[PDB]
């Protein structure tokens, strides 16, 4: 996974494209089946509980860079944001 | 027709 | 480790690249940008309330309370003068490398770095400073020479005891002359009544022991003389009442943020609203009528926030600064406004303006009280900036 | 020849890489808001109308009402069997909020503890009980970021997210396990209480055209995909945000010919304070339309 190459192909030059995987399934006390989707690239998007019918049209998810969770969006590269200097003498 | 500017520039990065 | 040192070198380059991009776009983001390189950095910045207009001249003199942060050299409490144009103003850079536009008027010998310097609103000649030592110093600049004695001898007008450590928090009561509060890394808030108390040492009238961690900031309520708020690494916001006989417990205690709370600011237009800044990268909004609700959380800073100040001219305008090297101006009237996809891409509707002119942590900043939307902001790389965002950002037609 | 063409390619490759990298960085961590540029006014939908009538005081009533229209019990888990082709310990993973000192979010592990059947034959069944106390709290919300369940081949599943919402509802579960089709754990969980312009970019080297191109998305910046909406805005954007290049615009009623060439004039310690020679520069100074100055408090 090269961020630059990915954004340029799948991402149309501005987005990240995520792929889901079913990592769990549940059958409620009521007649309904829910699935736990895990996103790839990992550790950026949270796991989402989804209806058994909703699996399709959720196999992929295209997120615009400005829409990525900002806290976790920095994991994408060492130089998106950095604390300069990291080591502080004074407050 | 000419190559697209965006594709030229993409070529330039992926090298 | 070794990988981090490489990424820091890359970053230095990227920071300068972005800096060049900001410089080119300045005529299209601002109505005014003055950039000054101070001899030593200033950990503090505050506009004095006065403005002088020379009779046969197209500018006015404004002044600042700065300080120094040295590396094995003499520290001074500094009063700088800034010349801003009038209304019949001057015609990348436009007038790059100018002279006689920002000058040091007074420099007074100080014992170590000025962590914070603030003027007494009732008599703005009196400045209180926060030293890297235990004492809080009081200076009447008129009672001192402008040109400092090269011996370096620091003779403050008052010596305020006592904390056991240094601090940053410092606040004069705008409704009780000579009532100063200060916060310290010793978990306490001290209170002095310099107004009548006479050697040249003054002990604390009251010490508030509510916090259980380094107290970061303290501020009096701007309309009610017996109220103040304090913020600490406690993760807590505490509202205090001087009238209360119990200095170990506050009037209100709030679990304000998910990390250290570094600053607080009371709205001058409202008796109920205040805002806090935190290491959690957010600015929280509070209404004293119900502290069990965080009215709003402003999210945009990529790192710690160390300063938060309301506009003296606009009740809905708040500015925040920090270690992400940015100063964000927020508008509460835009909270919740619907946005086009293009608009929504730049950020939330409450975010009015990002000031990316600094290439280092922002130590402090101050809204000019005489010139609307003019801010002075100081970074740890010695750069001070006097700037004003383009009118069409806040005005219409 | 090919040596000169490679030098051309090399000249344009260095700034293109920088600009394409900054496209990613600034989309997450901006230098400035594009909507605030004067030549980008169209970008912002909204106006400054509310402000004159906005009263900060009235926010409490509005917020208190939103809260009024918004949303305890033990958690019991019964294990039916581990499927493959076993000792199962469950933990409560408390991921706590990061404090200034901390390098990253501190993880606190609380052991819960049992023997679960391997490939249990259904229609041959004859149980493993592991309950969880109310260790969750809306009180420690300032300390704990999120709560999660660790099953150990290992598998993890969050009980409460960041915005603190219960996502593990009552039911019959099946989770996929991992090393260090597919190993599985089966349990029962219960909470027991508009017109196309033709824009050509000609790339010049040795001040003669070496690459002729045409923008696909006409008024989008080829380097950073910014949708400038007007040719006026696109030319300012290019010239100011991509100053490593010199852009030479040539007007056409059907579009434009922009000539891209290399700008051959493009150009503290971070450890402790550093002495400097004072110097002042005035980058911008423009007369304001409406005079705002507090002239009443002005001395002579
Ligand atoms: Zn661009």
């Amino acid at each position: 996974f090269n961020l630059s190459a990915h954004i340029e192909s799948l991402g149309k030059g501005h987005s990240v494209v995520f792929h889901s995987t079913v990592i769990a399934k549940r059958k409620e006390d009521s007649g309904k089946i829910k699935l736990l989707l895990h996103w790839m690239p990992e550790d950026i998007l949270p796991d989402v509980w989804v209806n058994e019918s909703e699996r399709h049209q959720l196999k992929t998810k295209v997120v615009h860079l400005s829409k990525l969770p900002k806290d976790t969006a920095l994991l994408l590269d060492p130089n998106i944001y950095r604390t300069m200097p990291q080591k502080r003498l004074k407050r | 027709r000419k190559p697209k500017t965006e594709d030229f520039l993409t070529f330039l990065c992926l090298r | 480790d070794k990988e981090a040192a490489f990424d820091d070198a890359v970053e230095e380059r990227v920071i300068n690249e972005e800096y060049k991009i900001w410089k080119k776009n300045t005529p299209f983001l601002y109505d005014l940008v003055m950039t000054h390189a101070l001899e030593w950095p200033s950990l503090t910045a505050q506009w004095l309330p006065d403005v002088t207009r020379p009779e046969g001249k197209d500018f006015s003199i404004h002044r600042l309370v700065l300080g120094t942060h040295t590396s094995d050299e003499q520290n001074h409490l500094v009063i700088a003068s800034v010349q801003l144009p009038n209304d019949d103003a001057q015609f990348f850079g436009g007038f790059g490398s100018v002279s006689g536009k920002i000058e040091i008027e007074i420099k007074i010998n100080h014992e170590g770095e000025v962590n914070r310097a603030r003027y007494m609103p009732q008599n703005p000649c009196i400045i209180a400073t926060k030293t890297p030592s235990s004492d809080v110093l009081v200076f009447d600049y008129t009672k001192h020479p402008s040109k400092p004695d090269p011996s370096g001898e620091c003779n403050p007008d008052l010596r305020l005891r006592g904390h056991q450590k240094e601090g940053y928090g410092l606040s004069w009561n705008p409704n009780l002359s000579g009532h100063l509060l200060s916060a310290s890394d010793d978990h306490t808030i001290c209170l002095w009544d310099i107004s009548a108390v006479p050697g040249k040492v003054v002990d604390a009238k009251t010490i508030f022991t509510g916090h259980t961690a380094v107290v970061e900031d303290v501020s009096w309520h701007l309309l009610h003389e017996s109220l103040f708020g304090s913020v600490a690494d406690d993760q807590k916001l505490m509202i205090w009442d001087t009238r209360s006989n119990n200095t170990s417990k506050p009037s209100h205690s709030v679990d304000a943020h998910t990390a250290e709370v570094n600053c607080l600011s009371f709205n001058p237009y409202s008796e109920f609203i205040l805002a806090t800044g935190s290491a959690d990268k957010t600015v929280a909004l509070w209404d004293l009528r119900n502290l069990k609700l965080k009215l709003h959380s402003f999210e945009s800073h990529k790192d710690e926030i160390f300063q938060v100040q309301w506009s003296p001219h606009n009740e809905t305008i708040l500015a925040s600064s920090g270690t992400d090297r940015r100063l964000n101006v927020w508008d509460l009237s835009k909270i919740g406004e619907e946005q086009s996809p293009e608009d929504a891409e730049d950020g939330p509707p409450e975010l009015l303006f990002i000031h990316g002119g600094h290439t280092a942590k922002i130590s402090d900043f101050s809204w000019n009280p005489n010139e609307p939307w003019v801010i002075c902001s100081v970074s740890e790389d010695n750069i001070m900036q006097v700037w004003q965002m383009a009118e069409n950002i806040y005005n219409d037609e | 020849v090919q040596a000169d063409h490679e030098l051309f390619l090399q000249a344009f490759e260095k700034p293109t890489q920088i600009y394409r990298f900054l496209r990613t960085r600034n989309l997450i961590a901006p230098i400035f808001l594009h909507r605030t540029l004067t030549y980008m006014s169209h970008r912002n939908s909204r106006t400054n109308i509310k402000r004159k009538t906005f009263k900060v005081d009235d926010m409490l009533s509005k917020v208190e009402k939103m809260k009024g229209e918004q949303e305890s019990a033990h958690l019991q888990l019964t294990f039916t069997g581990f499927f493959h082709k076993v000792t199962l310990e469950v933990l409560l993973v408390k991921v706590c909020h990061k404090k200034r000192k901390d390098v990253s979010c501190p993880i606190r592990q609380v052991p819960t503890g049992k023997q679960v059947p391997l490939n249990p034959d259904l229609n041959q069944t004859k149980p493993s009980l592991a309950v969880s106390s109310n260790e969750f709290e809306p009180s420690n919300s300032h300390m704990v970021k999120s709560y999660s369940l660790l099953f150990r081949f290992v598998a993890q599943m969050t009980v409460f997210d960041k915005n603190r919402r219960l996502q593990l509802l009552d039911g019959e579960y099946e989770v996929a396990m991992q090393e260090m089709q597919g190993p599985t754990l089966q349990f029962t969980l219960r909470w027991t209480g508009r017109q196309k312009l033709r824009i050509f970019y000609q790339f010049l080297y040795n001040n003669n055209t070496r690459q002729q191109t045409e923008a696909r998305d006409d008024l989008h910046c080829p380097w950073c995909t910014l949708n400038c909406r007007k040719l006026y805005s696109l030319l300012k954007h290019l010239k100011l945000c991509h100053s490593r290049f010199i852009f030479n615009y040539v007007y056409h009623p059907k579009g434009a010919r922009i000539d891209v060439s290399i700008n051959e004039c493009y150009d503290f310690s971070r450890n402790g304070p550093v002495k400097r020679t004072p110097i002042t520069h005035i980058l911008v100074c423009r007369p304001k339309r409406t005079k705002a100055s507090m002239s009443e408090f002005l001395e002579w």
